[PDB]
RNA sequence: UGUACAACGGGGUAUUGUAAGCAGUAGAGUAGCCUUGUUGUUACGAUCUGCUGAGAUUAAGCCUUUGUUGUCUGAUUUGU
RNA sequence: GAAUGUUACCGCAAUAGUAAUUGAACUUAGUACGAGAGGAACAGUUCAUUCGGAUAAUUGGUUUUUGCGGCUGUCUGAUCAGGCAUUGCCGCGAAGCUACCAUCCGCUGGAUUAUGGCUGAACGCCUCUAAGUCAGAAUCCAUGCUAGAACGCGGUGAUUUC
RNA sequence: GUGAUUUCGAUUAACGAGAUUCCCACUGUCCCUAUCUA
RNA sequence: GUGAACAGCCUCUAGUUGAUAGAAUAAUGUAGAUAAGGGAAGUCGGCAAAAUAGAUCCGUAACUUCGGGAUAAGGAUUGGC
């Protein structure tokens, strides 16, 4: 059998990796900076409402 | 065949099994059909006139409320006689 | 999913919980817990253990016929899927369910006038009987 | 899962070792199956081999007919008294221990299967599902 | 016998489990956590509807283990930045927080009770009048540092635990240039951050922890209490804690939250954030725990399929338990002795 | 000197399987009485039934707490 | 575990160890190839074997929870409530422990070997080799994982009133 | 000197802290361990 | 008292309360137990454990020196009132 260190399914893991696996993990990284950055929004305005 | 290897291919195409149902209406085939709710199977209630059922249901249940179907003295002494007695008998047992 | 009831206690057997046994005759049997499975296998009877609803039916612990139990049964023909029925049989579900509450608190409270009065008889034997104490009683007081 | 198996098997409770004799289910004439051998065991240092449902093993008829007597052939466990899991949730077992003969190619050497058939038997094994009466 | 690779088997240092490899930095993505902290309640089961094309489970349902762990939003108190040297990666300033909350101030105290608690007193003093020091120590870092860890601290104070003292950590900061990091940090300072802003469903992440304790074992010697670092474990929900139907899904319409009837066992209940993650993880309840993001871009279609929960199981775990509220408990039983 | 800690108590959650006492016109029958029956009568009587999913236990490594009572301190050593 | 002012928190990483393994299934396909009989593989998917590290939601086992109930003999006048029978015996039994008897998890870059080459002399032909250079094995070194030098190192907090 | 007795050097019931091969039953001997008490 | 019983178990009269103590409860050891499925596959070797066990009724083979074998083997039953 192909080891874990096989260099033809490493190229093969490379390649699919490279495509809709990394589209996949780019958008996630997208949609969770900006729901950070409403969590900032969030709690600066709770200090706005503190400060009004 | 063909709808599958123009999306994934064989072994990561997933296909809609809700695309072929024949409803009386088709916005209704992508939706999720409940079947627990408080210890009970949603598909055991799931039956026509269910409406006129619960209807009938809560006909008798006016008549069993309007005859008073959900509704501290005795004979020689009153209720303070009675509330003493009581007293006494659980001194006396404790 | 389905939600089944013990073959012995009829408490409601969930995803993962208890355990089945299949007899030769090919008739399946779901056990809650292995309280009630290890009695199936001793052979006792559900209807004499007390702490069973067939035993509470049988004896008249609780009402076995009703309206509200009517409703709730295994659909052996498929209805078409239909989103105002559905959305029907949920708010009827919880009307239901609230009805049959009030018709077990009545059963129950039906079952059980007559303790007041028990109470009261036996309180008077006791404090008839025991004339002695209550001079006791009365020094303290 | 050895020659004629249909796909994948996944892994269930090991309840028939090696030197067990189990119930014949089939109309074949044999009366017990003593397991010999069980196909597409892993070999692991003294460790008895054992065969689940769904498994083809290698066995003799103790108690039968003459003819079925005196020769090792294949069968295949469709009932068993250990408990195991069922992925869509559930502990189950049988009450007893079976299995049926059968050609290497995964064919019913009898007519039909007496008593119910594990559904993952049925289902790895498309003669077993043909030939079967009750399928739990 | 034994894997070698996991000698010598000693008991770890810490209770909490260190970090040893945070994800590969990429600058050009934006600014975030790379891990977080939480603590581990207890375990349940759920019903996954499962579609994955090629299984002989495609379109069918099957029954999980599911691991609860509970994460209120971390405090940012601090940020670190690192230099590489030909002797590896050094910390070159420490630049904390105004004020610090007295969860975190009893990390410092061996007896807290008997303190003056003079802790960061004389460092607040630094936010005076212009913040000139504190600005050219952030200056520094963003100057030297090719590494930039933020420091965060739990928030005990909202598990049940009966320890008051928190939990402090530094965090890698990924993507983004290092002054990006830094204001980044000084932005966040005293905020805090919550668990949906590092993670989300469906993602496969790592877990960090010290694992069951066993005392001495028949070589002969401690057995448990190690470090451990177990990968790829899906999150089959990431759960709110001002969330009521916490443990609702579409299939089961019982408004109901995770936490099992009577509590999980040795732990209480589940008021905060939470993140269900299906198997087991190493540790036991209470533990802290540290969570991961994963190393490298799962090639797995099993890192991409979606999670759909049928039903979460919240029976009692103190027992045989056979109903998943008070209510349906009620139901069932009736009236009692008592009731009247 | 606190959304402090503890000991009790309260509520959940579980385990078992229906407590003690009393009552019955339920109980193989036997004896006693006599208003010789067509639910005549009395004493004993394994067991049964109702009060009664009752009663008991439930953290000792379960969960929770607008209650009650109390506690909040001794000793040693460490300096560039 | 003493000592490197004290005490506290967060780190670095020299060095040492190191782990994954094999089979199958779908599709490619009844295709390439073949008078026929027969009949592959790469790319894309899904499981299992052996081994390892954990874990206790569920199922199973275990009970001094002597938790609840039951039984024999004797003893406390009887009832109640209990004692003794070296855990008296029996049924169930939470919690804990625990099981291939239960569940989960176990990767990816450089440099190479054999070999296949490019340019190219030696040797006015030629030549993979001499200078140079491209690919390439479950190999080597890294990544990752475990420990952390108690005489390796860093950052940071507080540092005694008589 | 032989060692009951009978029958035809062989044979022999009853008995044995004597020797050997199997059978049923049984099982932690084992697959494969796990738990409780002192 | 139980019971066939000077057995074992509990009690009355009489006697004794002696054995270095305290605190903890990891592995291991010794003694005593339980265990899914399988059932000798373990081992030179069923070693050790398990299973059997009292009494009443029925029933009992080969062989035999006619005395035995024999409690052969194999079934049913056992409380309280
Ligand atoms: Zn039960």
């Amino acid at each position: 059998a192909k080891s874990l260190r096989a260099s033809s399914h490493l190229n093969a893991k490379s390649v699919k990796r490279r495509g809709v696996f990394q589209k996949a993990v780019d958008a996630r990284e997208q949609r969770i900076s900006d729901k950070l950055k409403e969590d900032l929004l969030k709690q600066k305005l709770e200090d706005l409402k503190k400060k009004e | 065949r063909d709808i599958e290897a123009e999306n994934g291919g064989a072994g990561v195409f997933n296909v809609n099994l809700k695309d072929k149902y024949l409803l009386e209406d088709d916005e209704w085939k992508n939706d999720i059909m409940p079947e627990i709710l408080d210890g009970k199977n949603v598909y055991d209630f799931l039956d026509p006139e269910i409406a006129a059922k619960l209807q009938a249901l809560e006909e008798e249940e006016e008549k069993l409320e309007n005859e008073g179907f959900y509704n501290e003295i005795y004979d020689g002494f009153e209720a303070s006689e009675v509330d003493d007695i009581k007293e006494k008998a659980a001194w006396i047992r404790n | 999913m389905r939600i089944y009831q013990c073959h012995f206690c009829s408490s409601p057997c969930y995803p993962g919980h208890g355990i089945m046994f299949v007899r030769n005759d090919a008739k399946e049997f779901r056990f809650c817990r292995s309280k009630c499975h290890k009695a199936f296998k001793q052979r006792r009877n559900p209807r004499k253990l007390k702490w069973t609803k067939a035993f509470r039916k049988a004896a008249g612990k609780e009402l076995a016929v009703d309206s509200t139990l009517t409703f709730a049964q295994r659909r052996n023909v498929p209805v078409r899927y239909n989103r105002e029925l559905v959305a029907t049989t949920l708010k009827a579900m919880a009307r239901i369910e609230e009805i049959r509450q009030k018709r077990e608190r009545a059963f129950y409270k039906n079952r059980m006038r007559g303790n007041k009065e028990k109470d009261f008889l036996r309180d008077k034997k006791l404090v008839e009987s025991n004339p002695e104490l209550l001079r006791i009683r009365e020094v303290e007081i | 899962s050895g020659n004629g198996a249909q796909g994948t098997k996944f892994r269930i409770s090991l309840g028939l070792p090696v030197g067990a004799i189990m119930n014949c289910a089939d109309n074949s004439g044999a009366r017990n199956l003593y397991i010999i051998a069980v196909k597409g065991s892993g070999s692991r240092l003294n460790r008895l081999p054992a065969a689940s449902l769904g498994d083809m093993v290698m066995a003799t008829v103790k108690k039968g007919k003459p003819e079925l007597r005196k020769k090792v052939m294949p069968a295949i466990v469709v009932r068993q008294a250990k408990s195991w899991r069922r992925r869509d949730g559930v502990f189950l077992y049988f009450e007893d221990n079976a299995g049926v003969i059968a050609n290497p190619k995964g064919e019913m050497k009898g007519s039909a299967i007496t008593g119910p058939v594990g559904k993952e038997c049925a289902d790895l094994w498309p003669r077993v599902a043909s030939n079967s009466g009750v399928v739990v | 016998h034994g894997h070698l690779g996991f000698l010598p088997r000693k008991r770890a240092a810490s209770i909490r489990a260190r970090v040893k490899a945070f994800p590969k930095d990429d600058r050009s993505k934006p600014v975030a956590l790379t891990s977080f902290l939480g603590y581990k309640a207890g375990m349940t089961t759920i019903v996954r509807d499962l579609d994955r094309p090629g299984s002989k489970f495609h379109k069918r349902e099957v029954v999980e283990a599911v691991t609860v762990v509970d994460t209120p939003p971390v405090v940012v108190v601090g940020v670190v930045g690192y230099v590489e040297t030909p002797r590896g990666l050094r910390s070159l300033t420490t630049v904390w927080a105004e004020h610090l909350s007295d969860e975190v101030k009893r990390r410092f105290y061996k007896n807290w009770y008997k303190s003056k608690k003079k802790a960061f007193t004389k460092y607040s003093a630094k936010y005076a009048q212009d913040g000139a020091g504190i600005e050219r120590e952030l200056a520094r870092i963003k100057k030297y540092a090719s590494v930039v860890r933020v420091l965060v601290h739990t928030q005990i104070r909202k598990t049940p635990l009966a320890q008051k003292k928190a939990h402090l950590a530094e965090i890698q900061l990924n993507g983004g240039s290092i002054s990006e990091k830094v204001d980044w940090a000084r932005e966040h300072f005293e905020k805090t951050v919550a668990v949906d802003s590092v993670f989300e469903q469906n993602e496969m992440i790592d877990a960090i922890a010290v694992t069951k304790g066993h005392g001495f074992e028949g070589r002969a010697g401690q057995r448990g209490y190690h470090s451990r670092t177990s990968i790829n474990h899906k999150i089959y929900r990431v759960g709110k804690g001002d969330d009521e139907a916490n443990g609702a899904t579409s299939f089961d319409r019982t408004k109901k939250t995770i936490t099992p009837m009577g509590g999980f066992v040795h732990y209480g209940e589940i008021k905060n954030d939470f993140i269900m993650v299906k198997g087991c993880i190493p540790g036991n309840r209470k533990r802290i725990v540290t969570l991961r993001k994963s190393l490298y871009t799962n090639t797995s279609r099993k890192a991409l399929e979606e999670v759909s929960l049928k039903w979460i199981d919240t029976a009692s775990k103190f027992g045989k338990g056979r109903f998943q509220t008070p209510a349906e408990k009620h139901a069932f039983m009736g009236t009692l002795k008592k009731d009247l």
